[PDB]
């Protein structure tokens, strides 16, 4: 009952925090994509500027 | 004998500059998720699968 | 699928494995369930105990 | 099952890899190349 009700608390914790974990994770997949493309540009501000 | 009307030349880089860009862009996509089939865009049958 | 975070330089990775570890917060969040437990264990044990 | 998911959705460590450093020297190429091709015909036709 007691250390049942742990086993379930347990489990419930254990997805919320893969929940949150994964929700992390996708939003740093996005960070990459956007990094790499204003990178990339500032590069090109950078050489067509020191035209 | 050309013309600054256009600078077609830069036109032209530009377009490939792009399509050179959305490669990486998928590459990257791909490489950082771990997953290949991330959008029904990419696969229709295998996400179904 | 080995998954291989960053490729945008920023060290996401690391920042990932840091909130895992506020994911191991969140197994903090058992540690308070962890402690009853062994509570509950250690009071089990005394009660076989005492039936000896 | 799993087996078959994890061939099914995984990417190609390798293939990715090598796609994208290809690609990443097309981009620093075509950045070069569009800012000196906008400079030259400029100024060389400015100073006819």
């Amino acid at each position: 009952s007691l250390t049942k009700q742990y086993l379930s608390v347990s489990n419930s914790i254990d997805e919320t925090v893969a929940r949150y974990k994964a929700q992390f994770t996708q939003l740093d997949t996005m960070m990459s994509k956007l990094n790499n493309t204003s990178s990339y540009l500032t590069q090109q501000f950078t050489a067509m500027n020191k035209s | 004998a050309q013309v600054i009307n256009t600078n077609s030349l830069s036109l032209l880089t530009q377009n490939n500059l792009n399509k050179s860009q959305s490669a990486l862009g998928t590459a990257i996509e791909r490489l950082s998720s771990g997953l290949r089939i991330n959008s029904a865009k990419d696969d229709a049958a295998g996400q179904a699968i | 699928m080995a998954s291989i975070s960053s490729l945008g330089v920023g060290s996401n990775l690391p920042l990932d494995q840091l909130l895992t570890d506020l994911t191991k917060n969140e197994k903090g969040r058992l540690t308070p369930i962890t402690k009853q437990q062994s509570a509950n264990s250690a009071k089990l044990t005394a009660y076989g105990t005492l039936k000896s | 099952l799993t087996s078959a998911r994890s061939r099914i959705e995984d990417s190609d460590y390798a293939t990715e890899v090598s796609n994208m450093s290809r690609a990443q020297i097309l981009q620093q190429a075509g950045t070069s190349v569009l800012a000196q091709a906008n400079q030259v015909p400029q100024n060389v036709l400015s100073l006819l």
